[PDB]
RNA sequence: GGAGGUCAACAUCAAGAACUGUGGGCCUUUGCCUAUAGAACUUAUAACGAACAUGGUUCUUGCCUUUUACCAGAACCAUCCGGGUGUUGUCUCCAUAUUUUUU
């Protein structure tokens, strides 16, 4: 039920490119 | 069906997990211990496996594939 | 060696490693043959000891 | 044939371009195998992590090199998968569809688990935070125990 | 679809010279006789393995202070390092005329 830009959206806020990027706040 | 090979691992896991257990004193590895005690019943069949693998004269070095806890 | 065969056993057999590799706890790698022996002699040094 | 031996190749043309990029990944391995030692259990686990990070990477530079961009021969290509540079079938599983964020091959074996289910990193983000929302109690799912992956999903 | 895997599961591998299926008859299903279809692998100076170890019990010996550990022949049984072939799954790489023949 999310959209394609919206996932990119919220994948830009993480850190840390590969899948090791927390989805934490520091 | 669920079948799906083993995981072929880098080698640098194997060579961190025996450089760590060089020196246990710790209240972690009680379990590694027991496990250590445990594989003594497999040590013929690893010093067959290795053995049996005794590179030959006319060869360098080969790279064999082992098979670790 | 001739005179006495000893006739393998061609049911069930279950092997050691084949079983051994069905657990999550073992794992699979290639690594140089001298330092498999290497490390071979550091665990059964530090298994007896 | 990681080591150099008599029975190897020498290298076809673009590596030398690319020799030091991946002489960096090769000195930082020899620091992660080095036995910096740790008393706790979850410290432990750190080391195993950045090393698992640190092949995954190394792949995914031959990988972006080779497929995304073009930028090496195949002819190169296929030395570095001889000379175990790369990982042949962790590409082999990026090749694919719906793995291509994919952090190692042990988050998707469904033997090793429990029940059937592969890592939790591979489930979408999106999904275990609304299930979590609809429980109303957060996410606790932090770093895998294979990998440490932080959500390894396709979309994330 | 095609090639391949030091990938997995499950059947099968030592016996009237020896296998399975089917139809008909007799007995009352098993079995016997008769007609038919297929049989991969192993085997005749006999066996999967042109290779070859160890353990148990009971006899018969040899070293001889007793038990382990042993010496070396037999009989009966087991454990171990391996192998073939078949079916299914899975993984990887590419692909979508002048005599018998008739002149
Ligand atoms: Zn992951
Ligand atoms: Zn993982
Ligand atoms: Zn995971």
């Amino acid at each position: 039920h999310f959209t394609k830009s919206e996932l990119k959206r919220r994948r830009k806020t993480r850190k840390g490119d590969g899948p090791w990027g927390s989805w934490s706040s520091s | 069906n669920l079948y799906t090979p083993k995981a072929e691992m880098p080698p640098e896991h194997l060579r961190k997990i025996i450089n760590t257990h060089s020196d246990m004193a710790s209240k972690m590895y009680n379990t590694d211990k027991k496990a250590f005690l445990g594989a003594l019943k497999y040590l013929p069949h690893a010093i067959l496996k290795l053995l049996e693998n005794m590179p030959h004269p006319w060869e360098q070095a080969k790279e064999v594939k082992v098979l670790y806890h | 060696n001739e005179l006495h065969p000893t006739l393998p056993t061609n049911h069930n057999k279950t092997k050691l490693l084949k079983s051994l590799k069905n657990t999550k706890y073992f794992q699979q790698t290639t690594i140089d043959w001298v330092e498999a022996g290497l490390q071979l002699c550091r665990q059964g040094h530090n298994m007896l000891n | 044939p990681r080591i150099k031996t008599r029975r190897s190749k020498p290298a076809p043309d673009g590596f030398e371009k690319i020799k030091p990029t991946l002489t960096d990944f090769e000195i930082q391995l020899r620091d992660a195998q080095k036995d910096k030692s740790s008393k706790l259990a979850a410290k432990s686990n750190e080391q195993l992590w950045e090393i698992m990070q640190l092949h995954h990477q190394r792949s995914r530079y031959i990988y972006t090199l080779y497929y995304k961009r073009k930028a090496i021969s195949k002819d190169l290509y296929d030395w570095l998968i001889k000379e175990k540079y790369a990982d042949k079938l962790l590409i082999a599983k990026w090749r694919k569809t719906g793995y291509e964020k994919l952090c190692c091959l042990r988050c998707i074996q469904k033997n090793e688990t429990n029940n059937g289910s592969t890592c939790i990193c591979r489930v979408p983000r999106a999904q275990l935070e609304e299930e979590a929302r609809k429980k109303g109690t957060q996410v606790s799912f932090h770093q895998c125990v294979h990998c440490g992956c932080r959500g390894c999903a396709s979309t994330d």
